[PDB]
């Protein structure tokens, strides 16, 4: 009933997924999934203001959209303007009993959606092709992890920044916050950011480095709200 | 959480 269902459904040869900011694979579908199968996550986005997300399609096992195969782009526009992190996009993978992948996305603001159809990997791949990725990407895998956890640590701190100031500068925190304490809360935000702007390349530790610097300074304060 | 898109 439910073991020789095991024998019977076919499987995703390949993990597949979208990339997310910093150039990261990040899969919704993932490799020897039994198909067919449906599979959703809600997304944001990652500029303030930003009028439509960029959905860019890649099947693999690597944690780079660069080392694995992109299948196709589209984009989701129409999106109002709003602070970076505001907007809610639904992101749906859903692969059929013959192997075929359709991929959408939806603005939860209006249901607005676009998609993309993608043909199965026995018409584009061969097996010889997909043990190839799978075997480069056991190979790789302490590498692959390492510029992951870079991608982390830097979105990590940039969020950080932008949550910060914008608590700060939020109605709701006015009188709260003296503004001595706002003030040395944006200068430190904004050195940070710039600090972001001139490292592009910069490592987890740097990263790691520069969000406690930004917490020694962030932390008493926005504890000092809820002291007793 | 709350992963990013680029557009």
């Amino acid at each position: 009933e439910n073991v020789q269902d095991l024998l019977l459904l076919d499987v995703a040869p390949l993990s597949l997924g979208l990339e997310t900011a910093g150039g990261v694979m990040t899969a919704l579908i993932k490799r020897n999934s039994t198909i067919p199968t449906k599979q959703t996550q809600i997304f944001t986005t990652y500029s303030d203001n930003q009028p439509g997300v960029l959905i860019q399609v890649y099947e693999g096992e690597r944690a780079m959209t660069k080392d694995n195969n992109l299948l196709g782009r589209f984009e989701l526009s129409g999106i109002p303007p709003a602070p970076r992190g505001v907007p809610q996009i639904e992101v749906t993978f859903d692969i059929d009993a013959n192997g075929i992948l359709n991929v959408t996305a939806t603005d939860k603001s209006t249901g607005k959606a676009n998609k993309i159809t993608i043909t199965n990997d026995k018409g584009r791949l061969s097996k010889e092709e997909i043990e190839r990725m799978v075997q480069e990407a056991e190979k790789y895998k302490a590498e692959d992890e390492v510029q992951r956890e870079r991608v982390s640590a830097k979105n990590a701190l940039e969020s950080y920044a932008f949550n910060m100031k914008s608590a700060v500068e939020d109605e709701g925190l006015k009188g709260k916050i003296s503004e001595a304490d706002k003030k040395k809360v944006l200068d430190k935000c904004q050195e940070v950011i710039s600090w972001l702007d001139a490292n592009t390349l910069a490592e987890k530790d740097e990263f790691e480095h520069k969000r406690k610097e930004l917490e020694q300074v962030c932390n008493p304060i926005i504890s000092g709200l809820y002291q007793g | 959480n709350r992963l990013l898109l680029t557009g």
